[PDB]
């Protein structure tokens, strides 16, 4: 059987899972991975979604780009701060 | 089909796979294996050691062991 | 230049490319104290159990 | 409904049924052999299509009881990491049989026999999920391919060659081994998910992970002990010498990826400076001592281990780049020095030369074979288009995340990989002919012109659109890099 | 499924031919002993899975015996 | 010296009944625990030399000889570390050992048909016989501890045993002998298949109960590893029966 769709992930993080003893429950160490990583990649596809955002305007901007699309440069500069797996800045969730 | 394979050719084809045979331990050669065998793996591996170090300055965490 | 840039690099790593590697390095160092080289006591300790 | 377990048992099925028949009737046991392989591989496939990419546990999974506690027993499965090597060792294996077809009426049916069960034990490795029983199919290709490598090998120095290479996986093996014996001790099972929800000792993930690199330096051509790939390569048929640098390269990137990441991974970052100088001072050695070499067999072995050992700059840095890239140039490795190693293969069965001096100048003569050359020599280089490109631009990306000065020699190993090959290109095919001792001499025929195809086709599919390769690892890659990195 | 029976009735032509070769002789020699060596190796299948059965439930009592007798040392 | 179905008799027959004997003696006469120390420097010498000394024979029987010797210092492990699991590795080392030992004898009888003497009179095998020749490599295989071979299981387990009671210098002079145990049985196997002498010896054909017992034997030693569980359990029954 499928569902022949998008597949659907529960969006309520997982319990029985304490910070100070994770190795303590082995069963519900698992799904915490899984929703860890399915977070981060929510905030790499808005990064994504950013410079696509950026993408579009730097065409239609034309010479003074910086003038209208300023506020949404910061935006995709925060979102880039905070990236997955990348540089030495590792965000801290 | 197969080629002629001319005399002059399989005894420096053997002794490019024979080298074995001549390594007496001179003392310029053995400098010589010695600075490629152990200094550049060193001066190398200080490299990225201090790499890190340094990357991690900026940051401010406190530096891993890296035993 | 033409004469000094290759003297100096091509020439250079030419030359090194085999004298230090394929010569005290691979073959060698390697394989005389490793596998066959002069760790192959046993064949001159084959005859001395047998007493 | 077709599970993990059919595509285990057709080389088995095809093995057994191929000594039931005689020797007598050799066109039966080539055709049945090719049929097996063939249908193996199409079982592949189609375990591909039915492969969910979105959840991160492991597909399909075959338990069979082993210890009468059940506390270890074979617990077979696939995730992204291990579909596409279980897919490239049943594409290579048919290919296998192909290349030596002319002659199987000289090796008999112990050569398919052989294979087959090379294909069996292969396929066995990648898709289990039991640790100590990895360790016993991990080099229980010993036997197979020592008889393959000793029974049709080189003239008389085929002995040495199976010798050094079954030596170099006995004190590392067992090393290892030991570390196999002390993590089931402490920790009571070897299941691979229950391993890696445990918390080991600080100062005892350090010995541990010590004794796995042991054993997985020597499959993977490390500085130490890399110069059996050469030797016992040269002296190795070409059907031999075909899965050598195809697959067993690749146990000790993925036993790395399977074993030693995650079960270690605070042990993995004390000793990532120590690996890059290793593979970086690989790299260099190995690309400087390759440009040098007259052997027709060395000169691309030498290549193969320049790439496995970049394999492991962006594999051991903890990065979805990095170990993405590392697995798309894994298979990269794994068609490239395939083809090659073929080429090479081709040219000494007309010639039966196995140097580099004596040939020169073919190409107004034999144009396709020269063509094809051209385009793996050409991947080789790491074109963009081509397969290499993608995974180690990659590799170069994600180390470059982590580290700035050792992946900058590991792309430096580039400035003189390329070189090198189109060198060793224009030794052979340029230049005018020498008709004083190459006589007579053909070019491809029907067979070996059609067994490049699938190389090309698959060549191409890597380099122009990698994103359904990239499609079904991103979550297994990801579920990887993050395992113990709770924050 | 194999059911004991098409393990062990294949090992047991198995061993018939293994056993007609090492002799230097036509695997097929003599059929009517391969028929007897599938049956015989069909049997010996079955009762080796009976007597793991028998056993695994033997040695389940046993260790049970060994922990309620060691656990008498605390209480 | 002794002629060929004695030592057949002899070295699995004997030291089965007497490991049995040790294994009484040693679990109710000895509490003082000094035969751990006993069996301890023994079995390694026994390793260590057995080892050394079956790679420089150029007979058949000496080399079972000292084969022998080197498997009954692997079994001895288990002495010196007293627990359950020790105890299982060597009973289970035990009968790995017998079997694999009446598979060589059988083959040794085989071979005897035309007296062979040394190792090299058995060289190009390969093509007189090639599935007896395929049979005495499996079976040399199983002796030297590859994976896909019983014997390999017998000696993990032992490993295992010996890591259990934290005798660490037992594991690492077992893993020692053993690497340098196969050697020589890889020795036997390149003259066997690989080089062909000037001159062949060529052996008549076999008779149908040594051919049976062969057969039934190797097909025991390369499929163990799929279903070991009847043998564990028994090992596992026995070694607690010796108290309750
Ligand atoms: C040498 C090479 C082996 C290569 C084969 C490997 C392939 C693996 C399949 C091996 C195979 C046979 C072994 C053949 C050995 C070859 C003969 C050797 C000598 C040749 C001359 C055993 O495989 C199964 O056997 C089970 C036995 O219980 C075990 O399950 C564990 O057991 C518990 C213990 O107590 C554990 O507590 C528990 O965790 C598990 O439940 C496991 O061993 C395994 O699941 C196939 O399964 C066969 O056994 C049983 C299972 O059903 C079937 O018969 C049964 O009989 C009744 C019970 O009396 C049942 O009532 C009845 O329902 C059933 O019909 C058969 O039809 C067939 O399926
Ligand atoms: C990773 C790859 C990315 C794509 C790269 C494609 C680049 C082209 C690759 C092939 C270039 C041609 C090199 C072939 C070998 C050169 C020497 C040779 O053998 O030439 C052959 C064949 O010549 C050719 O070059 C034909 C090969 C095709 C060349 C055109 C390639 C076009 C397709 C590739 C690009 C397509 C667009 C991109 C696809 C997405 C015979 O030449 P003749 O003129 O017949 O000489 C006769 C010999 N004799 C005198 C001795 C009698
Ligand atoms: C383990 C899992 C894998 C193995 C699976 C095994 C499968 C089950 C076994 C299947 C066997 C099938 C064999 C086909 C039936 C053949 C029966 C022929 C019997 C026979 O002809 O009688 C004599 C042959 O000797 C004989 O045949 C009797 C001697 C046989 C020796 C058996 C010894 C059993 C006791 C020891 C068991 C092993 C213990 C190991 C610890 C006469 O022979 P002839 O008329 O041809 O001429 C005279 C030559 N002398």
């Amino acid at each position: 059987g499928r569902k022949k769709g998008l597949p659907e992930f529960e969006e309520s993080a997982p319990d029985g899972f304490d910070p100070e003893n994770p190795y303590k429950d082995p069963v519900a160490m698992v799904e915490m991975r899984e929703h860890i990583v399915r977070e981060k990649w929510i905030q790499i596809e808005k990064a994504k979604i950013l410079r696509e955002k950026v993408k579009w305007c730097y065409r239609v901007e034309g010479v003074n780009h910086y003038q209208k699309c300023r506020h949404l440069v910061q935006q995709y500069l925060d979102s880039t701060r905070g990236v997955g797996w990348g540089k030495d800045h590792r965000p801290i969730s | 089909m197969e080629t002629n394979k001319n005399k002059f050719i399989e005894d420096w084809g053997s002794a490019r796979e024979n080298l074995e045979h001549n390594f007496r331990w001179t003392r310029r050669n053995f400098a010589l294996i010695g600075i490629f065998g152990i200094a550049l793996p060193i001066i190398v591996y200080k490299g990225i050691v201090k790499d890190f170090h340094m990357q991690d300055e900026d940051a401010g965490r406190p530096h891993r062991k890296f035993l | 230049f033409d004469q000094v840039l290759n003297d100096f690099l091509v020439r250079s790593f030419l030359r090194f490319g085999y004298e230090v590697s394929f010569e005290a390095l691979d073959k060698g160092a390697i394989e005389i104290l490793g596998p066959y080289g002069i760790s192959y006591t046993f064949r001159r300790l084959a005859e001395r159990i047998s007493q | 409904y077709f599970n993990l377990s059919g595509l285990i048992l057709c080389p088995v099925l095809g093995s057994i049924i191929l000594l039931f028949i005689p020797n007598s009737r050799i066109r039966l046991i080539r055709l049945i052999g090719l049929c097996a392989s063939l249908i193996t591989f199409l079982y592949s496939l189609v375990l591909w299509i039915q492969f969910d990419s979105s959840t991160a546990k492991f597909q399909f999974v075959e338990s069979l009881r082993w210890l009468p506690y059940e506390n270890i027993n074979f617990y077979l499965g696939i995730d992204g990491i291990s579909l596409f090597f279980v897919i490239l060792t049943t594409f290579l294996i048919p290919i296998c049989i192909l290349v030596g077809w002319s002659g199987m009426r000289s090796y008999g049916k112990e050569y398919i026999i052989a294979f087959l069960i090379c294909e069996f034990l292969m396929i066995a490795v990648f898709c289990m999920l039991d640790l100590l029983l990895f360790y016993v199919f991990f080099e229980s290709v010993l036997i197979p391919m020592f008889i393959i490598i000793g029974v049709w090998g080189s003239r008389q120095r085929k002995i040495k060659a199976a010798y050094q290479f079954f030596l170099y996986t006995l004190l590392g093996s067992l090393f290892m081994l030991l570390a196999i014996l002390l993590i089931l001790f402490q920790t009571g099972t070897t299941d691979l998910q229950i391993l890696l929800t445990t918390e080991f000792s600080e100062r005892r993930q350090i010995f541990l992970w010590i004794a796995f690199f042991a054993s997985f330096a020597v499959k993977v051509p490390m500085v130490p002990v890399h110069i059996w790939l050469p030797e016992a390569h040269v002296e190795a048929p070409t059907a031999g010498s075909v899965i050598l640098a195809g697959i067993l390269l690749k146990f000790g990137t993925y036993g790395f990826l399977r074993f030693s990441i995650p079960m270690f991974p605070e042990a993995t970052l004390c000793f990532t400076p120590f690996i890059y100088t290793l593979s970086a001072i690989a790299i260099i050695y190995t690309s400087l001592t390759t440009l040098r070499q007259i052997d027709l067999k060395k000169i691309i072995a030498y290549s193969s281990v320049a790439h496995m050992n970049l394999v492991t700059i962006g594999m051991f840095s903890l990065n979805i780049q990095g170990i993405g890239g590392s697995i798309l140039l894994m298979l990269s490795h794994g068609l490239v020095s395939s083809a090659l190693f073929l080429c090479v293969g081709v040219l000494y069965d007309r010639h039966k030369t196995r140097l580099v001096r004596y040939y020169g100048g073919l190409v107004s003569t034999m144009p396709n074979f020269s063509t094809i050359f051209f385009f793996f020599t050409l991947a080789n280089m790491s074109l963009p288009g081509t397969s290499s490109f993608i995974g180690e631009f990659l590799i170069l990306v994600g180390a470059f995340q982590r580290n700035s000065l050792v992946a900058t020699l590991a792309a430096l190993g580039m400035i003189l990989g390329a070189a090198y090959s189109l060198w060793l290109y224009n030794r052979v095919v340029s230049g005018n002919l020498k008709p004083d001792f190459l006589h007579k001499f053909s070019d491809l025929n029907g067979r070996e012109v059609f067994i490049f195809i699938p190389f090309l086709v698959g060549l191409v599919w890597m380099g122009v659109y990698p994103k359904v390769f990239l499609d079904c690892m991103h979550t297994s890659v990801s579920n990887l890099v993050q395992h113990g990195k709770f924050h | 499924p194999i059911s004991a029976t098409m393990v062990g009735a294949l090992l047991g032509l198995g061993t018939q031919m293994y056993s007609n070769a090492l002799r230097k002789l036509p695997y097929m020699r003599h059929p009517w002993e391969h028929v007897v060596g599938m049956g015989l190796g069909a049997v010996f299948a079955n009762q080796l899975v009976k007597w793991d059965v028998k056993l695994k439930e033997d040695l389940d009592v046993m260790l049970a015996k060994a922990r309620a007798a060691n656990e008498r040392r605390y209480f | 010296g002794s002629p060929t179905p004695v030592t057949a008799f002899l070295s699995i027959a004997p030291k089965i009944s007497i490991f049995a004997n040790i294994l009484r003696v040693f679990i109710y006469g000895s509490y003082g625990a000094t035969l751990q120390q006993i069996f301890f420097f023994c079995s390694i010498a026994s390793m260590i030399l057995g080892a050394l000394a079956a790679m420089a024979q150029t007979k058949v029987k000496r080399l079972l000889a000292y084969s022998s010797i080197g498997h009954v210092g692997y079994i001895c492990i288990g002495f010196s570390c007293g627990t359950i699991e020790g105890i299982q590795s060597l009973l289970i080392g035990i009968f790995i050992y017998a079997l694999m030992t009446m598979d060589a004898f059988a083959i040794v009888l085989a071979l005897r048909q035309t007296r062979v003497k040394y190792i090299a009179d058995l060289g190009a095998l390969a093509k007189t016989n090639p599935i007896l020749a395929i049979t005495f490599s499996i079976t040399m295989f199983s002796y030297a501890g590859i994976p896909p071979l019983a014997g390999f299981c017998s000696k993990f387990y032992l490993f295992f045993a010996a890591l259990g009671c934290g005798a660490y210098f037992l594991a690492l002079v077992g893993v020692v002998t053993s690497v340098i145990g196969c050697f020589y049985y890889i020795r036997l196997v390149k003259r066997m298949f690989f080089d062909t002498p000037r001159t062949w010896i060529l052996y008549e054909p076999m008779d149908r109960n040594k051919s049976l017992l062969l057969a039934m034997t190797s097909f025991f030693i390369t499929l163990f590893l799929l279903y070991p569980s009847p043998l564990f359990s028994v090992t596992h029954q026995m070694a607690l029966s010796l108290y309750l």
